[PDB]
């Protein structure tokens, strides 16, 4: 489990791409460590900066028919990849959204 | 700044007479936004008497361009060319609000002495141009192109309501409502 | 500057004749505040001569739309167009100062030369706005609208207690 | 700057002409001074050569709203409206440099050309405007009204130790 | 400050009267574009009615001058020297918007009083400017010399399509998504 | 910035025509530089020609109302109000450079249009203002009050030498050496 | 800004006509870059359509002056004191863009009104000044003096291909390739 | 920019009508750069055309006043006052470029309205100013007052080597080798 990533350099997870692709690590030593039977949990709260707001800024009409969790989807999705190179999200498997 | 509040929520605002200057500030303030984020759209506020037609030709070819939609809103007034900027937003999204004016008319134009074969291609030029203003009135609303000929004979001042049932505007604004709130 | 400071506190400050840059700059100044608190109020503080009427809608409208009550100020004098926007706050915080006054008139309007079609045209719309500021006036005071239209044809002055009984104000501050 | 630092201090400056603008700045500063601290005294320099009459009251009622106490200095001149605002001070603080003068005189106008209805209406608001200023001068001073309405019928020139037997001030300085 | 930013991607604006201090501004920008990169397009976007004629000589040599391709786009207008300088672009990357306008005439110009021989020779000078600027258009359009010659006569307008049949764009943008 | 130097040290700079705007900084000057620190040395440098009178009275009693001391330094010309100006400066540190030229005279009115009584009212205070002029001149001199009518009554124009006799200043500097 | 970038690679323009505040700035300029570095070359571009004679004869005593070797660049015209500024570059090192002109003619002048000795005093500086010129125009060009004497009577206009068969530029750039 | 750079180099910068806004302004330099160091030399650049005469005795006296030594450059042309602070730079060290020009003439004047002895007085003080003027010329040249008198009735032109001779420079620069 990597716990609130979002906290460290976005340079960490450089050594992540093997890890997700490849499923090994290799140490200082040469040694490679295998990670093919392990489960990878990591642990977010980006995107989730508009869940106390009600309407954007601009005039509106109607009000943003779409649900509060949409809206978390949707700014999840675009902060992920705002936030994380390409060939980093094409590894992980899923992306799961906590309501 | 509110205005550089607005820019960062995606709102470019027109609020002068449509001369060159502010034809290419708001032309590259929609290339940037476009740039920036080619999904999210972009709203446009007009309170302008009218301007020059050339401008009013950049700003609404630039506006069909871009990707992204944009959402149209009409405060205090849209005289002259304003009014076909008004119409050039997005279908579904032009709205204006409760006491707000729209006003159409054909192009006034003026030109200095010259020789009769000057005069003459001038005149063209002119005919020309009102002839373009229609086709744009007529394809980004409901009613037919000899009613806008009619119409644009001259002074036409219609209301929000009056505006909407032209078919310029889609919704005619009314006050603040929430969001859905529902978990 | 203390303007700076006025605006942190959710108050804006209307001292110029109603243009259309003063009317863009407080619907851009109310749209900010609106977003950044919807729930405490606004103050708007009215020292101007009047002004157009488009921008008198704009910033009507503006005042309407946002969620957050919005409390106006008289201050010095609000005459003509700006005493609507006077009239436009929030039931019951609409607050004038002891010596200000309130100036009331119909529209007066200036068109060039042209054929009698585009003046007869002009007349028309200089009429619908009358009618238009009229009913506005009407809505937000206790005076029925026959009265309005008999007062309003030529210049009415009231004070701050004729504007309390008038309707226009809700209370007259005098010290802290 | 040096006005700057002597907002810092806590002392506004009212060197211009009394319009719209200069009356929006110094009611914007006697907030804010106010908010900061609401127990330390206000300074007021007054060298203004009057002005017009609504800024006057608006800038004097927001001078009665505040609840630290305003002590008006008068330094190089203060004529028309500036001799009400060096009058409208706290009493026991207002003051004056030694060979200054203050002028006092009905408030003069003019207006533009229109039917006879219009005229009377301007020359009634006029007279009420003239009333409130005797009225504001002789609250705010020793001499009975009915001297005032005799004495500011031409212009009227005081020097400090006339002044301060008038009563509009209540010591002269030399030095601090 | 969106200027600067479409500046950042090699794009200037000519949205002002074409004169010394516009001109200027240009051929700097340019000279800036080419030597930060020798070897990216620059972009040059024209919305102008017209100028001096001095002015368009200078900012013509300097877009020639440069090693990277230049790009003109038409938005508005481009009249008089504008338009010698929307068809002074790179071969196959002019464009122009759908609405756009071309206007092309001849040189106008004005003497103060003087002696004859100064006025001749003043004439001379202009008709001199108005040959070169036929050959200006001639190098860089597909119609023949004598045509540019009798259309220049009088104020001649084109719509892009027009302009576009006439050689002086190569392409009409309608919209992004439609590429 | 050289003037912000000079106004960081001790220095006012007034090489301007006297009007309500310049006495207004002056004024606000004189009070940031006394708050600064009460005990030190103003130094006010006059290259002016003359003003309106109300701006003369307000920078005297300014100059005559702060505890710091006040040093007028004449430079180019100094005339009519800027003159008193000059004079009005704490004993013994008044002083002027060797090739400055000191004009003195009455003061010049212009009234508008009104009435009689009116042109009464006004010629009384401007009689009244010439004898504050008066007193003021002979106050911070060595001459009688009767020689300054005698002088002012037209244009009086004084060298440095001249003006050191007349007694408006204490010294005339010549070079740092 | 461009500006400041190309003064960083030593390069100045003259965009506007010629004056006091004009050549003040380029000598500054001038003078800068000498004492930034005195052996790397300075580039001066004009685009100027002429201006006062002082200020051209301060600039070019300033271009003559400096040690670095300066190269001149005439890109839209050059015309009167414009063209003596571009002819009097570094010898080898002066060039003009292919659509360019320069343009020569003698000074032109006006007096007000005033006595004949005046006049006449104007009249011989006036000459002075034009033989001035046309020697400036001889020492740095490949012309003999009587045939610049009797070109300068009127407007002589050059094109690029002109101006360097005349002497006054050695080459004509087209293209970077 | 660059005038900030050369005022970090001690170099004052004249090349603006002589005025009191401008006087003031070399003041204020003046004394600035005397306070930061009181023993380099000071460089001052003259490209003026001439301006009142106040401003000239103010900015002569305040240039005689410093105790640093004062380095007078002419360039394009020195008119009038101009002539004088080129004339009144410390000995031995004032020049000009090979191409300059320097003007001298009795100054000009202008009265309004008014009576005839107010006139009588502005006459005096203009034939005083008049004669402080030659004075002035005669301590700091090579040329008897006599020769000043008669050559400055009407408008003289002096080239540099005719200044040189003249007395009123020291020497002409021809550039850096």
């Amino acid at each position: 489990l990597f716990d609130a990533v979002e906290k460290a350099h976005p340079d960490i997870f450089n050594s992540l791409l093997q890890i997700l692709e490849d499923g090994r690590l290799t140490d200082s030593q040469g040694r490679v460590v295998d990670f093919k039977n392990t489960v990878i949990i990591m642990t977010t709260n980006l995107g989730t900066r508009d869940i106390s707001k009600g309407f954007n800024l601009g005039f509106a009409a109607q009000g943003d028919t779409k649900s509060n969790y949409e809206r978390m989807k949707n700014k999840v999705s675009d902060e992920l990849k705002q936030h994380f190179r390409p060939e980093f999200l094409n590894r992980v498997d899923d992306v799961v959204v906590f309501p | 700044d509110p205005y550089a509040k607005l820019f960062e929520e995606r709102v470019i605002f027109l609020g002068v007479q449509i001369d060159d200057a502010s034809a290419n500030d708001v032309m590259a303030q929609l290339l940037c936004l476009e740039s920036m984020d080619p999904d999210r759209d972009i709203s446009v506020y007009i309170n302008s008497p009218g301007g020059s037609f050339t401008a009013l030709t950049a700003i609404y070819d630039t506006m069909q361009y871009v990707k992204p939609d944009v959402q149209t809103v009409c405060m205090g007034q849209a005289a002259a060319a304003a009014a076909v900027l008004l119409a050039a937003g997005t279908p579904g999204k032009r709205m204006a609000l409760p006491n707000a004016r729209v006003l159409i008319h054909q192009p006034y134009s003026e030109t200095g002495r010259g020789q009769v074969s000057d005069l003459e291609i001038a005149a063209n030029e002119i005919l020309r141009m009102r002839s373009q203003l229609e086709d744009m009135l007529a394809k980004h609303s409901t009613t037919p192109v000899e009613k806008i000929r009619e119409d644009i004979e001259r002074d036409k001042i219609l209301t929000a309501e009056d505006a909407l049932s032209y078919g310029l505007i889609d919704q005619v604004i009314s006050t603040r409502k929430m969001d859905n709130s529902s978990l």
